[PDB]
């Protein structure tokens, strides 16, 4: 297993670049479409490891496909600068009705048609593989979204990047096993991993908030199943997008390490 | 142990109301619905009050005389929520039971707010700057650029001072986009989206 770390904000460059020396992390995870408009080899300079590509708000599945295609494009060039190991984005509800959502909803997953040929349509451009990530479900889509996600693969060829904690955050959620993603797991080679936090007024609804230390339920999952993570090339990548503090972040790593170690 | 997703099932069928602070209440408040529209209504709180934290002065710490009838006419007038959502708060303040209230120092924290937002959400490959206008500041603009840099120290917004007259918007804002980091033309004043 490669231990990887997003990296979203340009100030925590020094941080980051201090994980890859002392070999906290292997890997880095760009945010990409966050840096779209850099010189792409200034991106390659700074990180002395691989990296990999994590698209936000590409918003594939609605937006016009003029800017869909010029992001396309761009993103063509920093495929072929950067050379990730592995190109991934999101199966995301942004926009209802003309009116966008500020925490962004589950998609139906009765939806199948409409996300297949979205989905074609945005992996094509893209020109590689695309690996396509499960959601933090709150309501009950949570047990539709495995068989969704294997059928989809099968399709249309994209991957699946798990994200251990999303599935537990269903599971809390909505009931729905983290046993029912058993086939993605040993299939895909790339994983996420995060903290997850509570709604305000109902410390049981879990939400998706990377902002802290992860859960006991989340490494227990892990640690149970390391034989069907980890795998030849298999990555995980630890995402932390607020209280983004070297120590914390360093715990989690070296948590992360202890379940997966280098031989 | 679970709550009861209660009336409705999958995210789907809440899409409507997650924006809506007075139909939170039509959902059971032991119910999975009521909690997840809960999470969306504080997404849109926190986005709005810890960026402009000085409308609270305004509003008192609950934020509920802006949030609740600001909520209210957005859907209203059909507004987007887009970039331009703290410019559109500042307008409805204008005409609130607040308007006496404002001054510069509500005004460039909503005006930083917007070009914020823009720069770092907009996917626009051809636009690397908005420029903000406002009747409320002659002569100057706020500017907000996406990053080119990895290495930039400079904010990514500014307030830039114009040597040749500014012609002041038609509405209380105005932007233009720039494609490339230069201000080398002035298109006239756009008005808000929405
Ligand atoms: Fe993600
Ligand atoms: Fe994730
Ligand atoms: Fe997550």
């Amino acid at each position: 297993m490669q231990i990887g770390f997003n990296f979203t904000l340009t100030g925590t460059l020094d941080m980051v670049q201090q994980m890859i020396k002392e070999r906290k992390i292997d890997y880095v995870e760009m945010l990409i479409d966050n840096f779209v408009h850099l010189p792409p080899e200034q991106i390659a300079d700074s990180f002395d490891c691989p990296v990999a590509f994590h698209i936000m708000l590409s918003k594939y599945l609605e937006r016009d496909r003029e800017a869909l295609a010029a992001l396309g494009k761009r993103l063509r060039r920093f495929i072929d600068v950067m050379r990730p190991v592995y190109v991934s984005d999101h199966i995301l509800y942004f926009t209802h009705n003309g009116r966008s959502l500020f925490h962004l909803g589950e998609i139906d997953y009765g939806e199948y048609d409409h996300v297949r040929s979205k989905v074609e349509q945005w992996q094509d451009m893209l020109g590689t593989r695309l690996y396509l990530e499960n959601y933090p479900s709150i309501m009950d889509g949570a047990w539709d979204a495995p068989s969704f996600y294997e059928r989809l693969s099968r399709e249309t060829g994209v991957g699946v990047l798990f994200d251990a904690s999303n599935a537990i955050c269903a599971q809390n959620n909505t009931g729905a096993p983290v046993e029912l993603w058993k086939k993605i797991i040993e299939t895909t080679r790339h994983f996420h991993v995060a903290g997850y936090g509570t709604a305000f007024i109902e410390p049981r609804v879990k939400a998706d908030t990377h902002d802290r230390e992860m859960a006991e339920d989340t490494l227990d999952f892990l640690s149970r199943m390391r034989t069907s993570f980890d795998k030849p090339g298999a990555t995980i990548t630890y995402e932390r997008d607020f209280d983004i503090d070297y120590e914390s972040i360093s715990v989690d790593l070296k948590r992360l390490r202890d379940i997966f170690p280098c031989v | 142990s679970l709550l009861p997703t209660a009336p409705v099932r999958i995210d789907a069928d809440l899409y409507d109301d997650l924006a809506n602070p007075a139909r939170q209440s039509l959902y059971p408040r032991d119910s999975r619905g009521f909690i997840r529209i809960d999470i969306s209504l504080r997404a849109y709180w926190h986005t709005l009050f810890d960026t402009c934290p000085r409308l609270l002065e305004l509003s008192g710490p609950s934020g509920g005389a802006i949030f609740l009838p600001f909520m209210a006419w957005a859907r209203e007038n059909n507004l987007a929520f887009d970039w331009s959502f703290f410019l559109w708060v500042y307008v409805w303040l204008q005409q609130s039971e607040f308007r006496e209230r404002l001054d510069e120092d509500q005004l460039l924290p909503v005006m930083t707010a917007s070009a914020t937002r823009w720069l770092m959400i907009d996917r626009d490959i051809d636009a690397c700057q908005i420029v903000l206008g406002s009747r409320s500041l002659a002569g100057a603009a706020v500017v907000g650029a996406k990053i080119d840099s990895i290495h930039c120290r400079l904010e990514q917004v500014q307030q830039v001072a114009f040597a040749a007259p500014l012609p002041l918007p038609d509405g209380e804002f105005g932007y233009f986009l720039t494609p490339g980091f230069e201000i080398d033309h002035f298109p006239g004043w756009r008005p808000l989206p929405r």
